[PDB]
């Protein structure tokens, strides 16, 4: 990304702010603060070095076709997932509280909150749905 | 300690009996319910904040610090006795004669037939033989043909370390168990000096 | 025991030259020792006008 | 609903098990053996008394001189054989070091079946120990051979006693060492406390022997029942517990570690 | 500069794995009264190399039943979360870098769950559900913990975050208890003992099994750095080692679980604690 | 079957085999010698690999002159060189080249009967210094032979495309002008050559009044069908497996529908 | 065409530096000499200080040791096991019964050598086998394994 | 002291200086082979005292103050190929621990015929074969009886 308007570029003029822009150093103290920008070439050199990995034994290893080589050697899991989700969803609810310096009316909103997932959360307990016997 | 607790059961229907029915306070190897403060502290000290599992980290990290029992082969040897049965050899008088006499009765203890003997005499009159297999993918390293010579021919030695690489090469006949006794006859007189005493 | 001595030292080493090494090639592309600091809209605001500055200062620079 | 069985196959790598379940829970289970099958019954036909005695050793190859002891004892109730004093000492003797040998293997190999993987490593170094005894006395650290008819093969080596009493002074407290591991642990218990539980009518309906017996709630040792050798003038207790479980037959199997050590230091 | 920085990390990353797991085996053998890998090099300083270089010339296994598309990118996946979540703990400046790293570490279930899809084998499918059930139940504990730690990181201008370098340089004292959940849900996420009962890569060989432990072990390393950020006032490479011992410690002394036995830990014992310790602490931090 | 730095298709095909029959020769206690070429094989053939096996077959005739030489067609077996690079070419490529309208006529064999061949003609003493063909029962052509495989993988994509023989060639070139200074390349395949295009512009069959199968007292076993397609049955899409299993299995007994979970 | 015959001749010293020190054997325990193979993974005689890793699965295996002897219906198990194995392997036949049928040999329900099934690297001898001879044969193995040329085979076909 | 310890070192490797020593290839073994430079560097340089020599070159050692069955080691001279087939049979009883006999305190009876020990011949084509055998130098048909020849 480069700023396209003379407002984006806090009304710099000139065409060296132009190209000191689109040929600049990736900075967290320049232009690029919590950029994430990172996270995408990590993404990239890493499939390729995975990539490596996964081609080279087709070329220095010995091989031998066989026919035996080439062979093969519950309803809980619905709860656990469904389970996630939803207390998944009430914990990325609870985040931007605990990210604010919460007053006492947003305290005792949270509290509420939280009452009812855990209501529902000690129903299913005592009906003797976390029991895992099956 | 060996006490149960409720709850610490590990099947089901000792699970549902014991929070349905007062049945296992009877037991005298279960724990008794604390009676008062200092007694739940207790119990909850136990529950949480583990303290069982530390005893056995305090155990295996003293071990960590200790001594170790481990012997570096090929440069260091385990113990053996002079009673060893490792791979079998034929022996010589001190004159350089073959001890054995063709009498057939390590072939015929040998409880796996690992033995195959020919004989005739030889030219000077003498009986000897001219055939002594010993297949040591069949032996089973008994020693009972040792224990049924009556001259000292056949023994087994103390030699443990003969792996190979094929088959064939584990199939002994006459010369390579001279070859072997050849080899191994100092120890082996060395170990019969002891080991006549009680035979 | 003393033959797990050398692979626990080599960990702590390999880590702390590493660590050394990222830290002197970070610290070449950003030059100063707090580019990893958290930063809000006010913060973001001042390294983009600094930055817009510090290019303006070197274009009248080369005029004189 | 009607719910069939979900079958499962544990195994090829000696134990093959076809097992049926509803869920998670187990409705059936069907071992299918013979892949250790030898014949060793129709090959002792074809063997002399002492040719077929080396045969023994190889079925508990865990614990070696007491199967080769009912053999023996079999052939000379027949040909109404007396063994001298000094031989069934020894007889008695080797009898409890295998019994010793075979416990630490099976608490410590079911130990490593559950996880934990320490004492295993820490009991085998002791069976190393046993293991030089049967070396010293008859030439082979497993497949000994050592009991005949009449009595024992060989005579004891001088030093054996002194080596023999040099492991029983500290083995008791290897044994002390191995149970801050296990005994008071909330997991093993856990994976051990009501598993698989025997009464004594069940025990006695499926002819059950041994530690599972004891762990019953049954008094019933053949070494006190039915005595043999020497074991009449040994002195030493039965251990009892009540519940069937896993649990109490570990406990069962610890004790009578300790009471083999006791017949030994007699012995 | 930024590719020159990731790759001066991904170096001493590999280094230090191939590392962890010789001492794994030989901090394991010292506890055992032995002595683990002393051959292979001088002091067996070359058995993990010699274990990937024999790895790299070992035949390939692919399975001409198996979708291959899937089957070789389960283990891509891994390694990839792996190197990537390494890169948010050290080449980041984010706001919400602990929720960043939690986003990434619950996308790593993806390959357990593609091993058990690709390869046709009758219980892979029957241990990767296990396996995935076991690190969906301990997530949200962690998570539930990220809560309570957040509520006390602040920042110099006053902005509440999750920023690394805004953490302070003490160890919590506060929330033992919680970095006491926060360890054992480490070991539940790494499926190390007492939780390691379900593998899921008994089809894999070579490169493809080579990748699944590096991932596994750079996994386990992100995660220590996590809980010394956290808990131990810091990131550094003594902690590191101290809480790897730690893990291997725990390794030698314990036997494991069984599965509704560590689901009812996780679903009944640690979401109810760190739910509570979450309410506790947002009374105090009024 | 490819060329290399260090072995040429005369030092194989050509000088070894004389030298060998010499030797064989010298020694005088050698009854029996069998050598094996192939089907195509033709002093006038464009292929290398063809000519050099034909002017190995009379040198070896020459020197030993009650040598039996042996010329099969195509061998199918698990662990060929016929079937495996033809399944490498229909998968794990964008396109799969067919030399001209893959109207050349072929006759494959199955391996087994290569192996009960050799030792009927250590029987027969009739067959010393003959030469022979061995070729299965049915003649098809590579077209069928592609339909065949592409039935059985059970692909629903024909991904290959004619093209005239020059074009394959211009293909084939730049890897074999490089194929010496080289000490030879893994996964390189053997119809990936000039050679190979030459030889998909002839017919190879049994010649009409050979000594083939027949004269050996050898059915030769069907090659599309059978125990020798079951290889390339196990490599079609999703797996082989049987099927639902429901039908047949209604007056099955009881445990063995439970066992099997239908 | 020297120097490149000298890179060759290092890049097979280094792959069978890593190939030996490296071998992960497959345990068939099937009877009496499975418990001296204990023995020798045990802390006295320490298998794992020579970087031998047991595995439970025959793709990461490197190696098969036959410990103990093979019946009939057994034997197809251990050749489907064996088929799964990828290259390069080897096979370590311990003790008398896997060695030659041992004392089971003239019985109608044991093969006479697991030879017979699969092939053989190397042959440990013994009725056990001592948990130091087994080292001994692993390290025959490891010999074995030393030379090896791979590359320069390569290199000259 | 140090001394004592680069005394012991070049006693027990054989060779004349610390740069004879650090430059040649047993030094370069081993760097690979650790088990072979546990026992030269750690084992031979300690507490011990040096008990005899055999005639393939292999040294033995003793520490009585060690645990038992640690008590005795051997430093091979074949620094690149060691084996235990080497130790002579007067050598094989005191390091497997079973006597206390070795030539320096027991003159053992040599017998006329007696085969010294060499290393093992396996994995080569000149080892033992039986003599039925193809490698053999004239094969044997071991048929009982004599066949007719007009
Ligand atoms: C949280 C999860 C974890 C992920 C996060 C981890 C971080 C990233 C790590 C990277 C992953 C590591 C391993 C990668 C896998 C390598 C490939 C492999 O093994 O084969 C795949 C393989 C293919 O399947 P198959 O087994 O061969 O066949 C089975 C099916 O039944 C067959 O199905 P089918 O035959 O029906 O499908 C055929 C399809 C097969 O698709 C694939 O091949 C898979 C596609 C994605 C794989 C990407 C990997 C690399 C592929 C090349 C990318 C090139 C893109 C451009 C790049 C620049 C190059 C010039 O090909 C096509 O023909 C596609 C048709 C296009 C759409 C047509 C509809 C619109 C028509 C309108 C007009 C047309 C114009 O299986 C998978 O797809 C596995 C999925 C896992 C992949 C990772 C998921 C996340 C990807 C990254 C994030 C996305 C961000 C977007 C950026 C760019 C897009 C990628
Ligand atoms: C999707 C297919 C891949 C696309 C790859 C791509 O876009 O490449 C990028 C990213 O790819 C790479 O640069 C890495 C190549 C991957 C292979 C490297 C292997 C390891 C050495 C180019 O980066 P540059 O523009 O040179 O870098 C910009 C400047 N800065 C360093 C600050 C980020
Ligand atoms: C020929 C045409 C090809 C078209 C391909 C279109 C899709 C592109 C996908 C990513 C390509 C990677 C390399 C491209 C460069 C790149 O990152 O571009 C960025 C755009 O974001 C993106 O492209 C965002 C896509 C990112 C998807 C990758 C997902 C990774 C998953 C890993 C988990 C992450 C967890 C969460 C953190 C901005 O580049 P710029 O202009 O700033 O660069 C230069 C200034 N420095
Ligand atoms: C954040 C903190 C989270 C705490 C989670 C608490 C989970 C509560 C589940 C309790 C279910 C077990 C149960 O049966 O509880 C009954 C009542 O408990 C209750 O009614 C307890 C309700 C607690 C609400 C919070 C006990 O009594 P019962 O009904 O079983 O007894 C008469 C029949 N035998
Ligand atoms: C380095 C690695 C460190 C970890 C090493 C040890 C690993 C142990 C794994 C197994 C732990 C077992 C476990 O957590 O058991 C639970 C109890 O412990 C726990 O719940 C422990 C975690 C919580 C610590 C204590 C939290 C409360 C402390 C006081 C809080 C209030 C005062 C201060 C505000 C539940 O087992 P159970 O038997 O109790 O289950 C009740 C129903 N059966
Ligand atoms: C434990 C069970 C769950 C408890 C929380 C469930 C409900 C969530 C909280 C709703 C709070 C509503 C306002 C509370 C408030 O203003 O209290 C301050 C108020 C201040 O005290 P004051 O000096 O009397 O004004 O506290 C109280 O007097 C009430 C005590 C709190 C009780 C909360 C639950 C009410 C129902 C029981
Ligand atoms: C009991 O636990 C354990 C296991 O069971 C879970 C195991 O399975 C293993 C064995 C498996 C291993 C070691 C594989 C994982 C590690 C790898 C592949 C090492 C990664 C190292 C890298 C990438 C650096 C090496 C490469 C270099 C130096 C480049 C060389 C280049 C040139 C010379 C040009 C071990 C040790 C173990 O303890
Ligand atoms: S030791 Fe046993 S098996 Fe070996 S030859 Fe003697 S009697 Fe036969
Ligand atoms: S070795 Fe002994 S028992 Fe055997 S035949 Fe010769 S003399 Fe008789
Ligand atoms: S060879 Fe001997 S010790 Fe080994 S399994 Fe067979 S009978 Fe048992």
């Amino acid at each position: 990304y480069n700023a396209w308007s003379p407002a984006q570029r806090y009304f710099v003029e000139g065409d060296h702010v132009v190209t000191a822009e689109a040929s600049r150093t990736f900075q967290f103290t320049g232009l690029d603060s919590g950029s994430f920008y990172p996270y995408v070439i990590a993404t990239v050199i890493a499939t390729a070095i995975s990539t490596v990995f996964i081609v080279a034994p087709l070329v220095i290893a010995p091989s031998r076709v066989d026919l035996d080589k080439s062979s093969a050697y519950s309803v809980s899991f619905y709860l656990v997932s469904i389970m996630y989700l939803l207390f998944d969803i009430e914990i990325a609810y609870l985040f931007p509280y605990a990210m604010t310096h919460a007053s006492l009316p947003m305290y005792w909103t949270m509290n509420l909150f939280l009452a009812i997932l855990v209501a529902g959360f000690a129903y299913e307990w005592g009906m003797g749905a976390l029991e895992w016997r099956e | 300690g060996t006490e149960r607790r409720p709850g610490e059961s590990g099947a089901w229907k000792q699970i549902e009996r014991q929070r349905y029915a007062s049945d296992w306070e009877n037991d005298p190897t279960f724990k008794r319910t604390p009676k008062n403060l200092a007694e739940v502290l207790d119990d909850s000290a136990s529950m949480l904040l583990l303290t069982d599992v530390w005893r056995g980290m305090a155990y295996t990290l003293g071990a960590f610090f200790d001594k170790k029992v481990t012997i570096m082969y090929p440069f260091e040897k385990g113990q053996l006795s002079p009673r060893f049965r490792g791979e079998h050899a034929l022996r010589r008088y001190p004159t350089g004669e073959e001890r054995c006499i063709a009498c057939k009765l390590c072939e015929a203890i040998c409880p796996a037939q690992a033995i195959t003997i020919e004989a005739e005499e030889r030219e000077d009159g003498s009986r000897r033989t001219t055939r002594y297999d010993i297949d040591m993918t069949k032996c089973i390293y008994c020693g009972f043909c040792q224990e049924a010579c009556p001259v000292d021919a056949i023994v087994e030695g103390p030699n443990f370390e003969f792996s190979t690489e094929t088959r064939e090469e584990l199939l002994y006949d006459k010369q390579k168990l001279l070859e072997n006794g050849d080899k191994w006859e100092t120890e082996i007189a060395t170990n019969l000096r002891t080991e006549s005493l009680y035979r | 025991g003393w033959n797990a001595l050398p692979s626990l030292v080599i960990i702590t080493g390999i880590w702390t030259a590493g660590l050394f090494a990222l830290d002197k090639v970070q610290m070449f592309r950003e030059n100063k020792p707090a580019w990893a600091n958290n930063k809000d809209g006010w913060q973001k605001a001042l390294y983009r006008r600094d930055w817009y500055l510090q290019r303006e200062e070197e274009t009248l620079a080369m005029a004189k | 609903a009607k719910v069939n069985n979900f079958t499962l196959n544990f195994g090829p790598q000696v134990l093959r098990l076809v097992l049926e379940m509803q869920g998670e829970i187990i409705m059936r289970a069907d071992p299918h053996i013979g892949l250790l099958h030898r014949g060793t019954e129709k090959l002792l036909e074809y063997k002399t008394y002492l040719q077929g005695l080396p045969y023994f050793d190889r079925l508990d190859y865990v614990s070696m001189m007491c199967m080769e002891h009912s053999y023996v004892l079999a052939i000379e109730q027949l040909l109404n054989v007396s063994v001298p004093l000094r031989g069934q000492y020894i007889r008695v003797l080797f009898s409890e070091i295998t019994r010793v040998l075979n416990h630490l293997l099976a608490i410590t190999c079911h130990s490593m079946d559950v996880g934990a993987l320490t004492p295993f490593l820490w009991a085998f170094e002791e069976r190393e120990k046993l293991f030089e005894f049967y070396e010293r006395v008859s030439g082979a650290r497993m497949h000994a051979a050592y009991f005949r008819v009449g009595g024992v093969s060989q005579d004891l080596p001088i030093g054996l006693l002194r080596d023999v009493y040099d492991w029983a002074r500290q083995f008791a407290s290897r044994l002390d060492e191995m149970e801050e591991l296990l005994t008071g642990n909330r997991i093993w218990k856990e994976r051990t406390v009501d598993v698989g539980t025997i009464t004594a009518q069940m025990a006695w309906d499926w002819g059950c022997s041994g530690p599972i017996l004891r762990a019953s709630g049954i008094d019933w040792d053949l070494r006190k029942t039915q005595p043999y050798d020497a074991y009449g003038k040994m002195q030493f207790n039965v251990p009892i517990a009540g519940h069937g479980d896993c649990y109490d037959r570990y406990l069962v199997r610890l004790q009578e570690m300790r009471e083999s050590l006791r017949i030994i230091y007699q012995c | 500069m930024i590719v020159a920085s990731i790759l001066i990390l991904i170096v001493p990353v590999l280094l230090s794995v191939a590392m962890f797991t010789l001492a794994e085996r030989t901090v394991m053998a010292s506890m055992q009264r032995r002595f683990g890998p002393q051959v292979s090099g001088i002091s067996g300083l070359l058995q993990p190399f010699w274990d990937g270089l024999k790895l790299g010339v070992k035949e390939p296994v692919l399975p001409d039943s198996s979708s291959a598309g899937a089957f070789a990118a389960s283990p891509m996946i891994s390694f990839v979360l792996s190197q990537v979540a390494w890169v948010g703990i050290c080449i980041s400046d984010a706001s919400f870098q602990g929720l960043v790293i939690m986003a990434i570490s619950s996308l790593a279930v993806y390959g357990v769950m593609l091993a058990g899809w690709a390869s046709n084998s009758k219980y892979a499918f029957l241990g990767c559900l296990r396996s995935v059930a076991l690190m969906v139940s301990y997530e949200l504990s962690l998570g539930a913990a990220l809560l309570s730690i957040g509520l006390f990181v602040t920042d110099g201008t006053g902005m509440k975050c999750l920023n690394f370098a805004e953490m302070p340089t003490t160890p919590q004292y506060a929330m033992l208890p919680l970095c006491l959940i926060f360890l054992v849900c480490i070991l539940a996420e790494t499926k190390r003992d007492p939780f390691d009962l379900p593998g899921y890569n008994v089809e894999y060989s070579s490169l493809g099994f080579a990748l699944f432990f590096i991932a596994e072990y750079a996994n386990m390393a992100v995660m220590s750095a996590i809980a010394s950020i956290y808990f131990l006032g810091g990131f550094s490479a003594l902690k590191i080692t101290a809480l790897f011992f730690a893990f291997v410690w725990t390794r030698g002394t314990l036997p494991r679980y069984r599965y509704d036995q560590f689901m009812r830990l996780g679903w009944k014992a640690f979401l109810p604690l760190t739910l509570a310790f979450f309410a506790l602490h947002a009374s105090v931090a009024i | 079957r490819l060329q290399t730095k260090n072995w040429s298709f005369e030092d194989v095909h050509v000088d070894f085999p004389k030298r060998l029959a010499k030797l064989a020769a010298e020694t005088g206690q050698v009854q029996r010698l069998i050598h094996f070429s192939d089907m195509g094989a033709d002093e006038n053939h464009k292929s290398l690999r063809m000519r050099t096996k034909a002017v190995g077959d009379k040198e070896v005739l020459d020197a030993f002159p009650d040598a039996t030489i042996v010329r099969p067609g195509d061998i199918v077996g698990i662990e060929d060189h016929f079937y495996n690079y033809l399944i490498y070419q229909l998968t794990l490529t964008v396109f799969a080249p067919v030399v001209e309208s893959g109207s050349n006529k072929i006759q494959p064999t199955y391996v087994l009967d290569v192996a009960d061949a050799v030792a009927a003609l250590l029987r027969k003493p009739d067959t010393a210094g003959k030469t022979l063909y061995l070729g299965g029962p049915e003649v098809l052509t590579m077209r069928e032979v592609y339909d065949l495989l592409l039935k059985t993988l059970r692909i629903y994509r024909d991904d290959t495309v004619h093209l005239p023989a020059w074009a394959v060639k211009a293909m084939y070139k730049p890897f074999d002008s490089v194929r010496r200074m080289l000490p030879g390349l893994p996964m390189t395949s053997p119809l990936a050559t000039e050679d190979y295009v030459e030889e998909m512009l002839r017919d190879k069959v049994v010649p009409a009044g050979a000594l083939g199968y027949a004269d050996l007292g050898i059915v030769p076993q069907k090659v599309t069908d059978g125990l020798a397609i079951e290889p390339v049955r196990h490599a079609r899409v999703g797996g082989y497996r049987w099927g639902d299993m429901s039908a047949v299995a209604k007056d099955i007994p009881e445990s063995v529908r439970k066992y099997y979970n239908i | 065409a020297k120097g490149l015959e000298f890179v060759v001749s290092k890049v097979d010293n280094v792959v069978n530096w890593a190939r030996a020190g490296s071998i992960w054997p497959m345990t068939f325990g099937l009877a009496c000499c499975a418990v001296e193979m204990m023995h020798a993974g045990a802390s006295r005689y320490d298998l794992d200080r020579y970087g031998i890793i047991f595995r439970p699965s025959p793709r990461q295996s490197d190696a098969m040791i036959v410990a103990g002897t093979l019946t009939n219906k057994m034997a197809p198990a251990l050749r489907k096991v064996y088929d799964q194995m990828p290259e390069p392997k080897w096979v370590v036949s311990m003790g008398s019964c896997a060695n030659g049928g041992g004392y089971y040999h003239y019985s109608y329900a044991v093969v006479r050598g697991c030879d017979r099934v699969v092939p053989v690297d190397v042959y440990v001898p013994g009725c056990p086998p001592t948990a130091e001879g087994l080292l001994y044969g692993l390290l025959q193995l490891q010999k074995k394994i030393y030379r090896s040329k791979t590359t320069q085979i390569w290199y000259k076909k | 002291s140090l001394s004592g310890y680069f005394s012991r070192l070049l006693e027990a490797s054989g060779k004349k200086s610390v740069g004879s020593f650090f430059a040649s290839w047993e030094f370069g073994k081993m760097l690979v082979d650790g088990n072979l430079a546990h026992n030269v560097l750690v084992r031979a340089t300690g507490a011990g005292r040096l008990v005899g020599t055999d005639y393939n070159g292999n040294r033995y050692y003793e520490n009585e103050e060690a645990a038992y069955g640690r008590r005795r080691w051997i430093v091979y001279k074949d620094k690149f190929d060691y084996n235990p087939t080497t130790i002579p049979p007067e050598w094989h009883g005191w390091l497997n621990y079973i006597n206390d006999y070795n030539p320096t305190n027991t003159q053992f009876k040599q017998p006329t015929y007696q085969i010294e020990a060499s290393m093992t011949k396996t994995g080569t084509q000149t080892c033992y074969n039986p003599k039925g055998s193809w490698f053999s130098a004239k094969p044997r048909n071991w048929r009982k009886y004599e066949s007719w020849t007009p």
